[PDB]
DNA sequence: CCCTGTCTGGCGTCCTCTCACCTATGATCATGACGGT
DNA sequence: ACCGTCATGATCATATTATTACGCCAGACAGGG
C-alpha cells in the first residue's frame, strides 16, 4: 500500500520527509544506509535542480561525467 | 422523512419545513469541512509514493501491454473505447476486424484521426502499452506512458509524470462523496464465455459452470452488453442466437441453489439416514 | 398608543400572527448567571456559599484546631470601568471573608475551646461583570462563553456493531459524576460483566458487589429469581410457573392431574400456559437429566461432616444430588437461566471472579487503583470509602441526582450527592434489562442530556479548585505552629485563589476576546453555546454526529447560525426565546392549548417534557377564539413531524421567530433563502463594520429595536421626563414629578462616550438624537450608538441596485459601484488605532523621550513640541515621528580612565541610537488622544504636567458642572416648595440661595421637605469636596508599570478610511463580492426618469446559489422608496397637512388582517409633518421572519406608488445611450461593507528581515514578511519542467545567505545569474540529526 | 532571544540540556561521594530518564513539562511531525520577492497578462529598479536610489514600466491542488490595491471573487523568466493535464 | 501449535489575518516608618 | 528633635502530584483447542 510503499524506499530522505521519521531514521542508521539522491524530493530537500524538468539535462550531464 | 417539503422557495417555507431543510444542509457543510482533510492527505500520500518516477527513455523495447476494452457494467455501454485508447501507444499492431489486416502499425500513437479510423472499422479491443508493463529500470519510457495530455504529442524525455498523476487523482477528492433475472435492453446477437452447459429436458440450455459471462455482441463485431449468469440458470436462448429487444433471456432462483445434473437415471440416498444425517419435517400448509 | 420616539418614524409592519410574548432581555444568560454567582445567598446553595460551605471547616491533623467559616463580603472596586479601561487594570472587587479559628482542648474534642478568634481576611480579587455582560481583564473587554457539556447522571450507551467484527452489540453504563471518579459498567463478547474506574484496568463487575459487603447468596437473591425443587416421593418434583416456559421446547411429556399437557418435541404455547395456570398446577415431575445443568443459588452444608456439599453458583451433577439428597434437604433453590429472558451474566461473572470475601475485593480494587504496593485493610477501606462514598471526593450535583433518579424511574428527585449500594445495584439491573431486550438505550445529542454551564458555575468551580489548594496549605500550617498566638490571616494566603481565578478569566479556552465591531456582534457573541473547552470535545478529533442538528434543537439552539469551516455545529448559537432551566438545561415557551381553546398563558417546557406531549406548529390558522380552523393540523409528537387531529394537541408555539437566533432574525424574507445562503448571510451580518452615517433598513424585521436597546451601545433613559440641555458631550434629563424620589432632588446627566477605540479598530461613537425641550418616556433611547439610528439597528446602507450583466466587470460574484456612492461619503468609516511607545531601562543606559533626534530633518520634527511628544490634532502619514525616543546606550566599560574623559566632552556625545515610535507603513489620520504613564520617582517632563493640568481642570470643571446643574435642579425644586404654603412671588428671587434653606414656613410635610432638601444640599457639597480631593489624588499619583520600564507614551490615531476596488461588500443573504470597478456617474444604466442606478449586481448568482429572498427584498425596497418619493413629492410642493394625512393613512393600512392598525387622527397636525420629515427618504417596512409579506401585498404596495407592477423598469445605457432589451430589475437592497478591506491584506516584499534560527524570511504582514511558497507549490513546479525557477525559489530567494548577497549584487549590476550554494536550514537539519547519536555526513 | 520586555523567553532544549547537565554533575559528585547503592541507582536512573527525555520526549511515560502543563519540545520533535524541519522548512519555505492581495476581475485583459498594483510592483521590483536607476546615471550610491523609491519621485514609474514589460510573475492561489494553480502572467500595472485576474483563468484556479487572495512570486534569474514564459505561461496551460479537456472553458 | 482478542502506536488539509499571555515558594539583610527621652 | 524597635521589601536557590469524552488501522503479544 502507498504509505507502506513510500516508507519502504531505497532513499531514506524520501521516506523521512513523509510519515514517521523516528522509525525510518533508526532503520537507516543501524543499517548504515546511503542515499544516492536520484529523485525529486531528495533534491528539493538538499537544494539543487530537480532531476525531472529542465534539470534533467543537468543530471544527464552529471551522470555522464562520472 | 415520510412527509416532504411541498413548498418551494417562491412560496414560503414554514417553520418545520425549514428545520428539515437545515438537517439536510448542515450535513452537507459538515461533510465538506471534514472531507477536505482526507482529500489533502490523499494527495500527500500520492505525491510521496510517486515522487521519483521520471520519463527517462524513449522505448523500453517490449511487446506487452494491457488489453483496453470498453467497460460495460450491465446497462448500456458506459465508457467507449475511444475514451480509453485515445493517445496511448499500441502494443502489437491492431488487426482490422475483417481478416488479418495491418490496420494500424505496432508503435503508433492513437490520436483523434487514428481513433476515428478505429471507430469506423468498429474495432473490438486494443492491446495497448501500459505504464505498469514498462521495462525501464528507474523510470517510465516515453512510449509506455502515452500522449502528453495538455500537449498534443508524446511525453517528452524528462517531464515528471508521477507528480502530475498523483495530483490528477487526488485533486478531485473534494468533489467525491464521503458519507431476479436478466432483462435485455437492446437487440442483437448472443455469445457465451466461460461456459460449460447442457440441454435440459424442456430445451432451455442450463449451465454447469458458475462463472459464465453472457455477452450481447451486435451485428458489427464489438461487444455491447455483458452479464454474469450463475450456476444452473434457465436460459431462454442459446449460443450464437439472434434475439429481440426486451426479450427475457435468463432466469434463475438465487434463494434455491440448483444441484442440477448432467445425465439422467434414478436417484439413491447415499449416506442419507433420517434421524442422524437428515431430518423429517413434513410441511404444515401444503402436505407435500 | 405609541411612545414619543415611536411617533418619530413608525415602521410599517406586515405580519399576521398576533404576538403574545414579547422578546425577552437578550443578555439574560450572562447577567442572570453571574448574579446567581455573586450575591448573599442563604440556605447554602448556589453561589460562592456552596464553595465556602463545602471546603470549610478546615480541621487539622488531630491537633484539635479548626478554621470555620462565617460570611463574606465584597467591597467597592477602587476603579470604575472607564478608568480601568484607560489605565489597564483588572476590573475586580476585593473579596473580604470573615474566618474564625477555634482550638479544642485535650481529652474532649466534644469539649470547650479555650479561645476563639473571628476576623476579616483578604483573599483574591474576583472580577465583576459590567452592565453589558462583559469583563474587563487587562483593559480589554472580554466575554466568557457558555459551555454545552454532558449532563451528570447515569448514561446507558450501546457500542453498536463495530466491536468484535461479528455484529454482537455491547452495552455500557457510564455513571457521570459532577466531580469525582467515573464508573463504566460494560459487557464483552463472552457476555461477562466488567466494571472499570476512570478508564483504568478492567475487573469483573461483581467484585464491587462484594466490596459493598454482599455475600454471594444475597447477590443471587438480588439478580435472579428462584426455582423450587421439592423431593416428594417421586423423581424430585418441581414447582412450576409456566410464564418461564414461554416458547421453550421441553425434554419430556409434561403431564399433570392425569392429563397430558405438553408433548415431548414441542414447545409450551401461551394457551398451554393458560391451561396450567387455570387448573392451578403446582408440582410437576422432572427426569434425572433436567437438573443436569441447573445452577444452585446458596451454599448447602452437610450437618454430619460439617463440610460443603455444593458451593454457591454451581451447576448440579448426579453425585451432588446424591450427596445433598441423603443429607436431609428437601428444598432445592436454583436459578432460571434462559436464552432470551435472563442470561446468566451475573453467574458467568461470578465464575470468572477469584475473590471470595469483602477483604480480597477491597485488596484487588486498591491494587488496580495504585499498582504494585502492599495493601492494608485500613488503606483499602479508606480508599473505597473515598472513591464514591465521601462528601469530599465525590459529588453529584442536584442535576446529577435528578438525572440519576429520572433515568432509573425513581420518584424523589432529591437525594444525597454521594452514591450508595442501591444506586450501583440499580445501574446493574437496568444494564441487564437493556441486554435482555426490554427498554431502550440513550442517545448522546438529545438536548435532555446536554447541560449548559455559564459564567457563574465555571467561576465557582475554578474558585473551588483554588480553595482546595489553599486547604492543603492550611492543613499544612494549622497543626505545625504555636497556638494561641496567630490570627487567620497569617495562615491563609491569597496567592492560589487569585492565581486560579485570574488564570481562568485571563487565559482559558472559553474566556475569549469579544468580537466588538457592531451591536449585533456583541449581542450574538454573548449568546453563544460552545461545545469546546474543558470537559467537552475537540475540533480535530470529533466528529460526525455532534456536528449535526438533532430533532430537539427546535426552539432552543438556532439551526442556521453557526460558523462554517472547521467547527460547524460546535459553536452553536442560542435561540431567541430560549431561557435556561433551574438545573441548566434548555427550556422554551409554549401556549397551553386546552381542549378547544389556545389559552394565552405561556408555559416553559424542557427538552424531555417536550417529547411526551404534542406541540402544534407556530403558524396554524385560528379564528379569533383559538379554535383551529382546519381539522388536520401539522404537529410533531416524539421528535417526528406528522399531521394530527384538531383537539389532540397540547401546546402551540408562541411566535414564529423562535426557531432562529437574533443573528438570523434580522434577515427579511428568511423563508425564501436556502439554508446555506442564510447561514452565510447571518455570519456576514455579524462581520459588518459601522459606516460614517448609518442610515436604516428599509426592509427590516422589527427585531432591530430589541437588538439595539437590549444591547449596551445606546443611552437608554432611566427615568423619563423633559430634556434640559443637549450637547455632543452630555445630555441632561429633568425627571418628571410622577417618577421622582422625594429626597435627592434629581436631574440626570448622561455623559456620552465620544470617539474611542473598539477592539476591532472601529470607532464606537455615540450621537445625541433628541432635541431640546423634548419629552422622553421611561425605557427610551436618547443617544444613538455605532450603527444605530433613532433606536433602530442600521448596519450598512441601502442603495439602488440593478440585476444585469454589465460588460463583464461583475463576472463571478463581483460588484460594480457608481462614483455617486463614493462622492456621497456613505461607506466612510472611522477607525481608532492605539500606537504605544515604551521607554525602558537597558543595562547600557536609560532611554529618553527628548525631541532631539540624530540625523533627521527639521521638517520631520516640526510636527513635534519642545517636549518630544506629538501635538493633538496633526494629520500624520506613514513614517512620521510621533514619539521621539532614542536609546540611552553605550557604556565604555566604566573605569577612571573613561571617568575623567566624560568630563571633557560632557553628557552624551552621540551614544543614542534612534528607536522612535513611528506610524505604521501606509496609514494616515489624526492624533486625537495622548497619554503619558510615568513611574513614581522619575522626573515628569513638561507635556506630562501639561496633560495632568488638562485632566485636573477637566475633572474639576466637570464635577463643578455636576454640582452646579444638580443644585440648579435642587433650587428649582425649592422654589416649587416655597410657593405652596407661604409664597414669595417676587420676593424670593431677590434674596440669596443661602437664605432659601433657612427661610421659615409652617410646620407640615413642607417644612420636613425643606429640611430634607437642605441636608441633601449640604451633603452634596461635602461629598463634592471629598470626592474632588479623591479624584485629584487619583490623577496626580504615580502609575504601576511593568518591572523596569520608565515611561509609556500612548498615542491614539483616528484613521478615516473609504472605499476602493478590492473591498468586500455583501447583502444580507449571502451575496458576497469584491467590488471590481468604481465607474463614473455617466456610465450607469439610467431609466426613463433620469436617475442612475448605484450598484449593478450579477443575475447569474441567483438560480445556482438559491437565495431568492434578495429579489423579494429588492422589490419591497423599491415599493418602500416609491412611497418615500410620493411623500417627498407631496411635501416639496408645500401642501397642507390634510393631503399628507390622507396619503400616510393609505400607506399604513394596506394589507390583510395585520397587527399594526395605526391611525393618524391622534397625532395632531404637528407630528404628522415631523413623521413625514422622517419618511421622506423612504418608508421603513417590517417583515417578520416566517410570517412575512406575501407577493400580493408587495404588488399592492407597488401599486400605491406609481411604479410598474412586475418591479422591472426598462433601463437605458450610459455608454451607448440606447435601451437595454427585456426590462431589468431595479430596486433598493440594503448592503453592508465588511471589514475585510484591501489595504489590510495587500503586501509586498523585495528584501526585508530574516529569521534567526533558520535563515528564512519572517512570516506575516506586521513583521515585513514574504509569502510561504508551500509544499503543494513545490509539487506544482515539479509537475512542469521548471527546474531553475524552483532552484532559485528555495535556495537563492529564501535561504542561502551568501547566495542571496551575490544575487543582490548581480541584480543591481544587470547580470541575471545565481550562484546556488546550499540551504542553511539543511545545515540546521544536519545539526539536529547530528546532535542525537546519529552520524549524518556528506560524502565525496 | 528576549521578547518585548525584560525577560528571556527560553527554548525547551535549554531546559532539557540544563537538566541533563545538572543531573550529571550530581552523579559525578555522588560517585565521588561514595554514596550507597540506592543513591547511585536512583541517580543514574534519573540521568537515564533525563537523556531519554532530551532525545525523544514522551516516548517514555508521561512527558516532562515546564510551563504550565504542556510538555516541552525535544530534538526528535524538532524533526518529526507536521511542524518539523522537513515539512515546515525544507519542503516548504518562506520566500522573498513575494506578495499577496485580494483578487478582482478586470475583463479587459488578454489571457497571458494580469493586473498587478503599482504599490506591490514597486515593492517586489526594488532591486531591478535600483539596477535601472544606477544604469541611467540619475543617482550614484545605492542609498540615493533607496531614498528615491522611498520618496517615489516622478521618474521611477517610467523605470517601473521598463522593468515590468517582458517579465512574467507567478500567480498562485493559496490551496494549490494541481499544477494549473500556479500560472505565470505578464503584469499590467493597476491603479488600485487588488490583483486583476483574467476570468477564464479563474476556472483553473477554482477562484471565485468572494474574498479570495492570491500570492505573486517573481522569477529572479534568467532561466526562471524563461521557464515562466515557456512552461508556466497562462497561454500554455489550455488543457487540463488530468485528461484532454480544455481548462480555459468559458465559465 | 495456528487463530485470536487485546493492547500499543501512529496517522488524520493547505495558505492567510486579528487579539491576549507564559510556577510558586521559604528565608533574611537591610531599608523604612513608629515611638521614648 | 535625636535615638532605638517593630515592620516590610529586596535576593535567592528548591526541584515535581489529585484526569477521563476519537476512529480506524496496522502490528506485536499472551491465551487456548
Ligand atoms: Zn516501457
Amino acid at each position: 500500500g502507498i504509505t507502506k510503499a513510500s516508507l519502504a524506499t531505497e532513499s531514506f530522505i524520501s521516506a523521512a520527509s513523509f510519515q514517521e521519521t523516528t522509525r525510518v531514521l533508526t532503520e537507516a542508521a543501524v543499517a548504515g544506509k546511503r542515499d544516492e539522491l536520484r529523485g525529486l524530493k531528495e533534491n528539493v530537500i538538499v537544494g539543487r535542480l530537480i532531476p525531472a524538468g529542465t534539470g534533467y539535462a543537468y543530471h544527464q550531464d552529471r551522470m555522464r561525467r562520472r | 422523512i415520510e412527509t416532504p417539503i411541498t413548498a418551494n422557495f417562491r412560496e414560503g417555507l414554514n417553520v418545520l419545513q425549514y428545520f428539515i431543510s437545515t438537517h439536510g444542509a448542515r450535513k452537507g457543510l459538515a461533510d465538506t469541512a471534514l472531507k477536505t482533510a482526507n482529500s489533502g492527505y490523499l494527495t500527500r500520500r500520492l505525491v510521496d509514493v510517486a515522487q521519483d518516477l521520471v520519463v527517462t527513455e524513449d522505448d523500453c523495447g517490449t511487446h506487452e501491454g494491457i488489453m483496453m476494452t470498453p467497460v460495460i457494467e450491465g446497462g448500456d455501454v458506459k465508457e467507449p473505447l475511444r475514451d480509453r485508447v485515445l493517445g496511448r501507444v499500441t502494443a502489437e499492431d491492431v488487426l482490422k476486424p475483417g481478416t488479418a489486416d495491418i490496420l494500424v502499425p505496432r508503435n503508433t500513437l492513437l490520436h483523434e484521426q487514428w481513433c476515428d479510423l478505429l471507430e469506423e472499422n468498429s474495432v473490438d479491443a486494443v492491446k495497448v502499452r501500459s505504464v505498469v508493463s514498462c521495462d525501464t529500470d528507474f523510470g517510465v519510457c516515453a512510449h509506455c506512458y502515452g500522449r502528453d495530455l495538455a500537449r498534443g504529442h508524446i511525453i517528452n524525455k524528462g517531464e515528471a509524470i508521477g507528480v502530475i498523476a498523483a495530483q490528477s487523482i487526488g485533486e478531485p477528492g473534494t468533489q467525491l462523496t464521503m458519507r431476479s433475472s436478466i432483462q435485455v435492453k437492446n437487440k442483437g446477437s448472443i455469445k457465451l464465455s466461460n461456459v460449460k452447459s447442457v440441454v435440459n429436458s424442456s430445451g432451455k440450455l442450463v449451465i454447469t459452470s458458475r462463472n459464465t459471462e453472457l455477452k450481447l455482441i451486435d451485428e458489427f463485431g464489438r461487444t455491447k452488453e455483458s452479464y454474469k449468469v450463475p450456476y444452473g440458470a434457465v436460459l431462454a436462448k442459446g449460443d450464437g442466437e439472434q434475439v429481440a429487444g426486451g426479450e427475457t433471456v435468463a432466469n434463475w432462483d438465487p434463494h434455491t441453489m440448483p444441484v442440477i445434473t448432467e445425465v439422467s437415471g434414478f436417484v439413491r440416498f447415499t449416506d442419507m439416514i433420517d434421524g442422524q444425517t437428515i431430518t423429517r419435517q413434513t410441511d404444515e400448509l401444503t402436505g407435500l | 398608543v405609541y411612545s414619543y420616539t415611536e411617533k418619530k418614524r413608525i415602521r410599517k409592519d406586515f405580519g399576521k400572527r398576533p404576538q403574545v410574548l414579547d422578546v425577552p432581555y437578550l443578555l439574560s444568560i450572562q447577567l442572570d448567571s453571574f448574579q446567581k454567582f455573586i450575591e448573599q445567598d442563604p440556605e447554602g446553595q448556589y453561589g460562592l456559599e456552596a464553595a465556602f460551605r463545602s471546603v470549610f471547616p478546615i480541621q487539622s491533623y488531630s491537633g484539635n484546631s479548626e478554621l470555620q467559616y462565617v460570611s463574606y463580603r465584597l467591597g467597592e472596586p477602587v476603579f470604575d470601568v472607564q478608568e480601568c479601561q484607560i489605565r489597564g487594570v483588572t476590573y475586580s472587587a476585593p473579596l473580604r471573608v470573615k474566618l474564625r479559628l477555634v482550638i479544642y482542648e485535650r481529652e474532649a474534642p466534644e469539649g470547650t475551646v479555650k479561645d476563639i478568634k473571628e476576623q476579616e481576611v483578604y483573599m483574591g480579587e474576583i472580577p465583576l461583570m459590567t452592565d453589558n455582560g462583559t469583563f474587563v481583564i487587562n483593559g480589554t473587554e472580554r466575554v466568557i462563553v457558555s459551555q454545552l457539556h454532558r449532563s451528570p447522571g447515569v448514561f446507558f450507551d450501546s457500542d453498536k456493531g463495530k466491536t468484535h467484527s461479528s455484529g454482537k452489540v455491547l452495552y455500557n453504563a457510564r455513571i457521570i459524576p459532577y466531580r469525582g471518579s467515573w464508573l463504566d459498567f460494560e459487557f464483552d463478547p463472552k457476555d461477562n460483566l466488567f466494571v472499570r474506574i476512570d478508564r483504568r484496568r478492567k475487573l469483573p463487575a461483581t467484585i464491587i458487589l462484594r466490596a459493598l459487603n454482599y455475600t454471594t447468596e444475597q447477590i443471587l437473591d438480588l439478580f435472579f429469581e428462584k426455582v423450587i425443587f421439592e423431593i416428594r416421593d417421586n423423581k424430585l418434583q418441581m414447582e412450576l410457573v409456566p410464564e418461564r416456559l414461554r416458547g421453550e421446547t421441553a425434554s419430556f411429556d409434561i403431564e399433570a392431574n392425569g392429563k397430558v399437557y405438553v408433548e415431548k418435541g414441542r414447545r409450551i404455547t401461551a394457551r398451554h400456559i393458560r391451561q396450567l395456570e387455570k387448573d392451578d398446577v403446582k408440582l410437576i415431575e422432572v427426569p434425572v437429566e433436567y437438573i443436569a445443568g441447573k445452577v444452585v443459588a446458596k451454599d448447602y452444608i452437610d450437618e454430619s461432616t460439617g463440610e460443603l456439599i455444593c458451593a454457591a453458583n454451581m451447576e448440579l451433577s448426579l453425585d451432588l444430588l446424591a450427596k445433598l439428597s441423603q443429607s436431609g434437604h428437601k428444598r432445592i433453590e436454583t436459578l432460571f437461566t434462559n436464552d432470551l429472558d435472563h442470561g446468566p451474566y451475573i453467574s458467568e461473572t461470578l465464575r470468572v471472579d477469584p475473590t471470595n470475601d469483602r477483604l480480597s475485593a477491597l485488596v484487588e480494587i486498591y491494587r488496580m487503583m495504585r499498582p504494585g504496593e502492599p495493601p492494608t485493610r485500613e488503606a483499602a477501606e479508606s480508599l473505597f470509602e473515598n472513591l464514591f462514598f465521601s462528601e469530599d471526593r465525590y459529588d453529584l450535583s442536584a442535576v446529577g441526582r435528578m438525572k440519576f433518579n429520572r433515568s432509573l424511574l425513581r420518584e424523589e428527585i432529591e437525594g444525597s450527592g454521594i452514591l450508595s449500594k442501591d444506586d450501583i445495584i440499580d445501574v446493574m439491573k437496568k444494564l441487564i434489562d437493556i441486554r435482555n431486550g426490554k427498554g431502550e438505550v440513550d442517545d448522546i445529542d438529545h438536548l435532555g442530556n446536554r447541560r449548559i454551564r455559564s459564567v457563574g458555575e465555571m467561576a465557582e468551580n475554578q474558585f473551588r479548585v483554588g480553595l482546595v489548594r489553599v486547604e492543603r496549605a492550611v492543613k499544612e500550617r494549622l497543626s505545625l505552629g504555636d497556638l494561641d498566638t496567630l490570627m487567620p490571616q497569617d495562615m491563609i494566603n491569597a496567592k492560589p485563589i487569585s492565581a486560579a481565578v485570574k488564570e481562568f478569566f485571563g487565559s482559558s479556552q472559553l474566556s475569549q476576546f469579544m468580537d466588538q465591531n457592531n451591536p449585533l456582534s456583541e449581542i450574538t457573541h454573548k449568546r453563544r453555546i460552545s461545545a469546546l473547552g474543558p470537559g467537552g470535545l475537540t475540533r480535530e478529533r470529533a466528529g460526525f454526529e455532534v456536528r449535526d442538528v438533532h430533532p430537539t434543537h427546535y426552539g432552543r439552539v438556532c439551526p442556521i447560525e453557526t460558523p462554517e469551516g472547521p467547527n460547524i455545529g460546535l459553536i452553536n448559537s442560542l435561540s431567541v426565546y430560549a431561557q435556561t432551566n433551574e438545573y441548566g438545561f434548555l427550556e422554551t415557551p409554549y401556549r397551553k392549548v386546552t381542549d378547544g381553546v389556545v389559552t394565552d398563558e405561556i408555559h416553559y417546557l424542557s427538552a424531555i417534557e417536550e417529547g411526551n406531549y404534542v406541540i402544534a406548529q407556530a403558524n396554524s390558522n385560528l379564528d379569533e377564539e383559538g379554535h383551529f380552523v382546519e381539522d388536520l393540523v401539522t404537529c410533531r409528537s416524539k421528535g417526528e413531524s406528522s399531521l394530527f387531529s384538531r383537539d389532540q394537541v397540547d401546546y402551540m408555539d408562541v411566535s414564529t421567530q423562535q426557531v432562529v437566533s437574533v443573528g438570523a432574525s434580522l434577515i427579511p424574507f428568511l423563508e425564501h433563502d436556502d439554508a446555506n445562503r442564510a447561514l452565510m448571510g447571518a455570519n456576514m451580518q455579524r462581520q459588518a463594520v459601522p459606516t460614517l452615517r448609518a442610515d436604516k433598513p428599509l426592509v427590516g424585521t422589527g427585531m432591530e429595536r430589541a437588538v439595539a436597546v437590549d444591547s449596551g451601545v445606546t443611552a437608554v433613559a432611566k427615568r423619563g421626563g423633559v430634556v434640559q440641555y443637549v450637547d455632543a458631550s452630555r445630555i441632561v434629563i429633568k425627571v418628571n414629578e410622577d417618577e421622582m424620589y422625594p429626597g435627592e432632588a434629581g436631574i440626570d446627566i448622561y455623559n456620552l462616550t465620544k470617539y474611542t477605540r473598539s477592539n476591532q479598530n472601529t470607532c464606537i461613537n455615540q450621537m445625541p438624537c433628541v432635541s431640546l425641550g423634548e419629552p422622553v418616556e421611561r425605557g427610551d433611547v436618547l443617544a444613538d450608538g455605532p450603527s444605530t439610528d433613532l433606536g433602530e439597528l442600521a448596519l450598512g446602507q441601502n442603495m439602488r441596485v440593478a440585476f444585469m450583466p454589465w460588460n463583464g466587470y461583475n463576472f463571478e460574484d463581483s460588484i460594480l459601484v457608481s462614483e455617486r456612492v463614493v462622492q456621497e461619503d456613505r461607506f466612510t468609516t472611522i477607525h481608532i488605532q492605539e500606537l504605544a511607545c515604551v521607554s525602558r531601562d537597558t543595562k547600557l543606559g536609560p532611554e529618553e523621550i527628548t525631541a532631539d533626534i540624530p540625523n533627521v530633518g527639521e521638517a520631520a520634527l516640526s510636527k513635534l513640541d519642545e517636549s518630544g511628544i506629538v501635538y493633538i490634532g496633526a494629520e500624520v502619514t506613514g513614517g512620521d515621528i510621533l514619539v521621539g525616543k532614542v536609546t540611552p546606550k553605550g557604556e565604555t566599560q566604566l573605569t577612571p580612565e573613561e571617568k575623567l574623559l566624560r568630563a571633557i566632552f560632557g553628557e552624551k556625545a552621540s551614544d543614542v541610537k534612534d528607536s522612535s515610535l513611528r506610524v505604521p507603513n501606509g496609514v494616515s489620520g489624526t492624533v486625537i488622544d495622548v497619554q503619558v504613564f510615568t513611574r513614581d520617582g522619575v522626573e515628569k517632563d513638561k507635556r506630562a504636567l501639561e496633560i495632568e493640568e488638562m485632566q485636573l481642570k477637566q475633572a474639576k470643571k466637570d464635577l463643578s458642572e455636576e454640582l452646579q446643574i444638580l443644585e440648579a435642579g435642587l433650587f428649582s425644586r425649592i422654589r416649587a416648595v416655597l410657593v405652596a404654603g407661604g409664597v414669595e412671588a417676587e420676593k424670593l428671587d431677590k434674596l440669596p440661595r443661602d437664605r432659601w434653606l433657612e427661610l421659615g414656613l409652617t410646620d407640615e410635610e413642607k417644612q420636613n421637605q425643606l429640611e430634607q432638601l437642605a441636608e441633601q444640599y449640604d451633603e452634596l457639597k461635602h461629598e463634592f469636596e471629598k470626592k474632588l480631593e479623591a479624584k485629584r489624588r487619583k490623577i496626580t499619583q504615580g502609575d504601576d508599570l511593568a518591572p523596569g520600564v520608565l515611561k509609556i507614551v500612548k498615542v491614539y490615531l483616528a484613521v478615516k478610511r473609504r472605499i476602493q476596488p478590492g473591498d468586500k461588500m455583501a447583502g444580507r443573504h449571502g451575496n458576497k463580492g469584491v467590488i471590481s470597478k468604481i465607474n463614473p456617474i455617466e456610465d450607469m444604466p439610467y431609466d426613463e426618469n433620469g436617475t442612475p442606478v448605484d450598484i449593478v449586481l450579477n443575475p447569474l448568482g441567483v438560480p445556482s446559489r438559491m437565495n431568492i429572498g434578495q429579489i423579494l427584498e429588492t422589490h419591497l425596497g423599491m415599493a418602500a422608496k416609491g412611497i418615500g418619493d410620493k411623500i417627498n413629492a407631496m411635501l416639496k410642493q408645500q401642501q397642507e397637512v390634510a393631503k399628507l394625512r390622507e396619503f400616510i393613512q393609505r400607506a399604513y393600512d394596506l394589507g390583510a388582517d395585520v397587527r399594526q392598525k395605526v391611525d393618524l387622527s391622534t397625532f395632531s397636525d404637528e407630528e404628522v409633518m415631523r413623521l413625514a420629515e422622517n419618511l421622506r427618504k423612504g418608508m421603513p417596512i417590517a417583515t417578520p421572519v416566517f410570517d412575512g409579506a406575501k407577493e400580493a401585498e408587495i404588488k399592492e404596495l407597488l401599486k400605491l406608488g406609481d411604479l410598474p407592477t412586475s418591479g422591472q423598469i426598462r433601463l437605458y445605457d450610459g455608454r451607448t445611450g440606447e435601451q437595454f432589451e427585456r426590462p431589468v430589475t431595479v430596486g433598493y437592497m440594503y448592503m453592508l461593507k465588511l471589514n475585510h478591506l484591501v489595504d489590510d491584506k495587500m503586501h509586498a516584499r523585495s528584501t526585508g528581515s530574516y529569521s534567526l534560527v533558520t535563515q528564512q524570511p519572517l512570516g506575516g504582514k506586521a513583521q515585513f514578511g514574504g509569502q510561504r511558497f508551500g509544499e503543494m507549490e513545490v509539487w506544482a513546479l515539479e509537475a512542469y519542467g521548471a527546474a531553475y525557477t524552483l532552484q532559485e525559489m528555495l535556495t537563492v530567494k529564501s535561504d542561502d545567505v551568501n547566495g542571496r548577497t551575490k544575487m543582490y549584487k548581480n541584480i543591481v549590476d544587470g547580470n541575471h545569474q545565481m550562484e546556488p550554494g546550499m540551504p542553511e536550514s539543511f545545515n540546521v537539519l544536519l545539526k539536529e540529526i547530528r546532535s542525537l547519536g546519529i552520524n549524518i555526513e556528506l560524502e565525496d | 532571544v528576549p521578547l518585548d520586555g525584560g525577560r528571556f523567553a527560553t527554548s525547551d532544549l535549554n531546559d532539557l540540556y540544563r537538566r541533563v547537565i545538572n543531573r550529571n554533575n550530581r552523579l559525578k559528585r555522588l560517585l565521588d561521594l561514595a554514596a550507597p547503592d540506592i543513591i547511585v541507582r536512583n541517580e543514574k536512573r534519573m540521568l537515564q530518564e533525563a537523556v531519554d527525555a532530551l532525545l525523544d520526549n514522551g516516548r517514555r511515560g508521561r512527558a516532562i513539562t515546564g510551563s504550565n502543563k504542556r510538555p516541552l519540545k525535544s530534538l526528535a520533535d524538532m524533526i518529526k511531525g507536521k511542524q518539523g524541519r522537513f515539512r515546515q522548512n525544507l519542503l516548504g519555505k518562506r520566500v522573498d520577492y513575494s506578495g499577496r492581495s485580494v483578487i478582482t476581475v478586470g475583463p479587459y485583459l488578454r489571457l497571458h497578462q494580469c493586473g498587478l498594483p503599482k504599490k506591490m510592483a514597486l515593492e517586489l521590483f526594488k532591486p531591478f529598479i535600483y539596477g535601472k536607476l544606477e544604469l541611467r546615471g540619475l543617482a550614484t550610491t545605492i542609498k540615493a536610489a533607496k531614498k528615491m523609491v522611498e520618496r517615489e519621485e516622478a521618474v521611477v514609474w517610467d523605470i517601473l514600466d521598463e522593468v515590468i514589460r517582458e517579465h512574467p510573475v507567478l500567480l498562485n492561489r493559496a490551496p494549490t491542488l494541481h499544477r494549473l494553480g500556479i500560472q505565470a502572467f505578464e503584469p499590467v500595472l493597476i491603479e488600485g490595491k487588488a490583483i486583476q485576474l483574467h476570468p477564464l483563468v479563474c476556472a483553473a484556479y477554482n477562484a471565485d471573487f468572494d474574498g479570495d487572495q492570491m500570492a505573486v512570486h517573481v522569477p529572479l534569474t534568467l532561466e526562471a523568466q524563461l521557464e515562466a514564459r515557456a512552461l508556466m505561461m497562462s497561454t500554455n496551460n489550455i488543457l487540463s493535464p488530468a485528461n484532454g479537456e480544455p481548462i480555459i472553458v468559458p465559465s
